[PDB]
RNA sequence: UUAGCUAGUAGGUGGGGUAACGGCUCACCUAGGCGACGAUCCCUAGCUGGUCUGAGAGGAUGACCAGCCACACUGGAACU
RNA sequence: UACCCGCAGAAGAAGCACCGGCUAACUCCGGCCAGCAGCCCGGUAAUACGGAGGGUGCAAGCGUUAAUCGGAAUUACUGGGCGUAAAGCGCACGCAGGCGGUUUGUUAAGUCAGAUGUGAAAUCCCCGGGCUCAACCUGGGAACUGCAUCUGAUACUGG
């Protein structure tokens, strides 16, 4: 019921944090073609639960560091 | 071009280069007459065109035409130039007659405002 | 902001009577109407398309005595209004105050009608209106002021108008020197020798 | 009682041993004003003879146009060698918004309201040929209705 | 390779109409059958039949009126390289309403006026004039 | 504080005031929160020159918004006439 | 005709700090982070509602009016 | 002050550009010179130079210059091309990227529908109102083609 996002984890080398890439399908404003656009977010991953490739559901929260403002909700698909 | 080729590199609007770059988007520019001389036309035509070289206030040094019949213009004369080329290759500006050093063409009765001639009072 | 020079020159150039004179004579007895003005008036050169459009626009303008800025604004408003642009333009031209005063019979010419209006001698709904371009609306009542009813200009104009045709949208009483603007004239009520589409094409190019 | 209109007069020349031989070509268009229009093209060593030949060729070779209350049925595109032409039906009161040759064709054809535009080369001969080809390929609701084997409820 | 079979069906129809072919055959598909249904109910083709089980073959019977082509123009609008979707208030009308525009709305493949009456938009499959 | 006042629009010598609810620090014709009416001081008495909503005005006054003296007189005259 | 950039740099624990979250700051640890969807570097530039033009899509533009931002001789700093 | 009233007398008030074609407007007079020219005249009867007469267009303005868009479909998304006019890499393999045969099920990301919130006022547009008309001011509406959220649809694209 809370507004959230969904993307795949592209990096988990940092501790308690992951980098999730939110891919979106946007129509080109001029030529009308539907192009892919990637939004990479630094997400807070406590317990280090997410590996590379997991399709995770994230939500926005207060700033947790210089670049982290999103936190993890749950993992949908797990790197396989 | 394919829509994808345009997505990757859009259309590049052709940029138009000015024909009077020494004015710098100004209608008129002031300058001092460096050298007053005459020039011969090009091919078909045959005359002795009255022209002058003028260093403008922005540092540009350009050759400017002196329209009308007869002119009293010497070196160090501070005139006002405007756009408008002479078809005399190289000359791309005209001297405003009646502008602070260039007296109007004497004995003008028609198209006086184009040559800075006061209206002859009856 | 006014044309003060020769009047019959305009009608000679347009090749058509523009009613620039009162009507004590025929224009044929005052000028060579069938000959264009000037030294080279005997010649008639083949007019271009732009020539015909310009000449029709100038004929309408010189008929109504309207300069170019006001006529351009008239065309702009007519193209803005809904319907056909040409009849809108002619209705906007006929709605003017000096035009109505002339058509009402208080002016021998539209120039003297404009002089009557401008000199504060014409009332609209009891209010003295001295604007020649004043748009007269339906049901408006136009009358000569008490002070100007004594002028022989209005008498001669009344007589000269009685010898003219009567417009269908004007209910005028020559005794009270007053009239009523009943409605805007339809396209079929004005002159049939005026091609509005020429003006529309000239102003839409 | 059809209307005839001279669109363009052009002076062409052929060279011979003695020098240049100048002749004149005239492009005209005729039409009855309610859906029939035809263009003629005549070459002659003089201008009035060229115009006469053009008028005789234009009085024959006339096509039929399926008009719709004095305007087009639908937006049409006409194409000849270099000229590409676009015509579009307008509402009542707009007039003919078209170039010279297009104006002549659409005016003698009977079209009163149209928004037109000429692309490519504006050659008068090719422009009038493209306009005629676009107007004759324009079909009416009855034509498509009878060609589809269903009533004309699309109108 | 074959990356647009719907444009291939339209091209087969156009080429069979220009060559005065009596009928055109092609590999069948659900979308092809839906578009052929829309074309037949609008009166652009006579009939269509799907033959075969493991490799269905769709056969459209082309239509002529005066020895002339019934389908004057048929174009692919939405294509793999550029998809075109329209809302119900901006659905296109071909030939100022005399032609049809095959639209794929959430309630199946239908014409543009049927999608307008149904208050629907979707992918503009093709224009048939 | 939040105040309900007039913003002098119109032409020269023919003022037309818009009764606006605005933060009192902004400029006269500047940023405002909500327009709650108008006031034409040179009305011909043939037409209306006082169409200020009293519902939202009372709602804002209930929230501590201040009423300027001219707007207070306008509210008084609107209540008397209606 | 700028392809690599970054050491408080990215994150974590703890102390401090702020009205408030936060490398905002410090100690330590981990070795990361940004980048071909143009990072870095260079030139130009106040942003918007809007204005002009255009059938439209667009192109140009950001004076007046209104909103936001920045500046107050130049550089720095805090006090109330 | 606006506005109104009285006085006197046409009395205090018309200029600028252009006229070879494009482009509305033509004759006379003075040597490739003087000069004009936005793009295509003048070497001794120049509608193109300069003057005069006449005319044309605007008009308390008129022209020139500078600048933007249009015309320019002349950066072509709408809406262009590449044999010879400018344009197919000398040829191939191939990563990223773009696209992808056919059937079923599922999802509802793209797509579509509805609703809510927002999209400041002014400006643009429509119907009226007040300035003697207009400009201008102004009431109401439409518009702001956008974004987010929620609920559904499942034909097509995607997983």
């Amino acid at each position: 019921k809370i507004r959230t996002l969904q993307g795949r984890v592209v990096s988990d080398k940092m501790e308690k944090s992951i980098v999730v890439a939110i891919e979106r399908f946007v129509k080109h404003p001029i030529y009308g073609k539907f192009i892919k656009r990637t939004t990479k977010l630094h997400v807070h991953d406590e317990n280090n639960e997410c590996g590379i490739g997991d399709v995770v559901e994230i939500r926005e929260c207060r700033p947790l560091s210089k670049t982290k403002s999103w936190t993890l909700v749950r993992v949908v698909e797990k790197a396989v | 071009a394919t829509v994808n080729q345009l997505v990757r590199k859009p259309r590049a609007r052709k940029v138009a280069k000015s024909n009077v770059p020494a004015l710098e988007a100004c209608p008129q520019k002031r300058g001092v007459c460096t050298r007053v001389y005459t020039t011969t036309p090009k091919k078909p035509n045959s005359a002795l065109r009255k022209v002058c070289r003028v260093r403008l206030t922005n540092g540009f040094e350009v050759t400017s035409y002196i329209g009308g019949e007869g002119h009293n213009l010497q070196e160090h004369s501070v005139i006002l130039i405007r756009g408008g080329r002479v078809k005399l290759p190289g000359v791309r500006y005209h001297t405003v007659r009646g502008a602070l050093d260039c007296s109007g063409v004497k004995d003008r009765k028609q198209a006086r405002s184009k040559y800075g001639v006061k209206r002859p009072k009856a | 902001a006014r044309y003060l020079g020769p009047k019959l020159k305009l009608s000679r150039r347009e090749g058509t009577d523009l009613f620039l004179k009162s009507g004590v004579r025929a224009i044929d007895t005052k000028c060579k109407i069938e000959q264009a003005p000037g030294q080279h008036g005997a010649r008639k050169p083949r007019l271009s398309d732009y020539g015909v459009q310009l000449r029709e626009k100038q004929k309408v303008r010189r008929i109504y005595g309207v300069l170019e800025r006001q006529f351009r604004n008239y065309y702009k408003e007519a193209a803005r209004l809904k319907g056909n642009t040409g009849e809108n333009l002619l209705a906007l031209l006929e709605g003017r105050l000096d035009n109505v005063v002339y058509r009402m019979g208080f002016g021998a010419t539209r120039a003297e009608a404009r002089q009557l209006v401008s000199h504060k001698a014409i009332m609209v709904n009891g209010r003295v209106v001295n604007i020649a371009s004043y748009q007269v609306s339906p049901n408006d009542v136009v009358s000569i002021r008490e002070k100007a009813k004594k002028q022989s200009r209005v008498k001669a104009a009344l007589e000269l108008a009685e010898q003219r045709e009567k417009p269908t949208w004007l209910e005028v009483d020559a005794g009270k020197m007053e009239g009523t603007f009943k409605r805007k004239p339809e396209r079929s009520d004005l002159s049939a020798d005026i091609n509005e589409h020429l003006i529309v094409e000239l102003y839409s190019k | 009682e059809l209307q005839e209109k001279l669109i363009a007069v052009n002076r062409v020349s052929k060279t011979v041993k003695g020098g240049r031989i100048f002749s004149f070509t005239a492009l005209t268009v005729v039409g009855d004003g309610n859906g029939r229009v035809g263009f003629g093209y005549g070459k002659a060593r003089e201008v009035p003879a060229a115009i006469q030949k053009a008028m005789e060729k234009a009085r024959r070779n006339m096509i039929n146009v399926a008009l719709n209350n004095g305007t087009l049925q639908h937006p049409v595109k006409g194409v000849h060698t270099g000229s590409r032409v676009f015509m579009q039906p307008a509402s009542e009161g707009t007039g003919i918004i078209a170039g010279g040759a297009m104006r002549a064709v659409l005016e003698v054809a009977g079209v009163h309201n149209v928004l037109a535009k000429a692309y490519g080369s504006t050659n008068p001969i090719n422009v009038v040929r493209a306009t005629i080809d676009g107007l004759e390929n324009m079909n009416s609701p009855e034509m498509v209705a009878a060609k589809r084997g269903k009533s004309v409820e699309e109108i | 390779s074959m990356q647009d079979p719907i444009a291939d069906m339209l091209t087969r129809i156009r080429n069979g109409q220009a060559a005065n072919k009596a009928a055109v055959t092609m590999p069948s598909s659900k979308l092809k059958v839906a578009i052929a249904n829309v074309l037949k109910e609008e009166g652009f083709i006579e009939d269509f039949k799907v033959e075969g089980d493991t490799k269905p073959e769709l056969e459209l019977t082309l239509k002529y009126f005066q020895g002339k082509a019934v389908v004057e123009s048929i174009q692919r609008v939405s294509r793999p390289g550029l998809r075109i979707y329209k809302r119900k208030d901006e659905l296109p009308k071909v030939m100022a309403g005399l032609g049809i525009a095959v639209v794929s709305t959430s309630k199946g493949v239908m014409t543009d006026r049927a999608a307008r009456q149904a208050g629907l938009g979707g992918e503009i499959i093709c224009y048939v004039a | 504080m939040v105040t309900i006042r007039l913003a002098r629009h119109g032409a020269k010598k023919r003022p037309f005031y818009q009764v606006v609810v605005a933060d009192s620090r902004n400029a006269r014709n500047g940023r405002f929160i909500e327009r709650v009416g108008f006031f034409n001081p040179i009305a011909s008495e043939k037409e209306e020159g006082t169409r200020l909503d009293l519902d939202r005005i009372a709602h804002w006054v209930g929230q501590g918004a201040t009423i300027s003296d001219r707007v207070a007189a306008l509210i008084k005259e609107v209540n008397k006439a209606a």
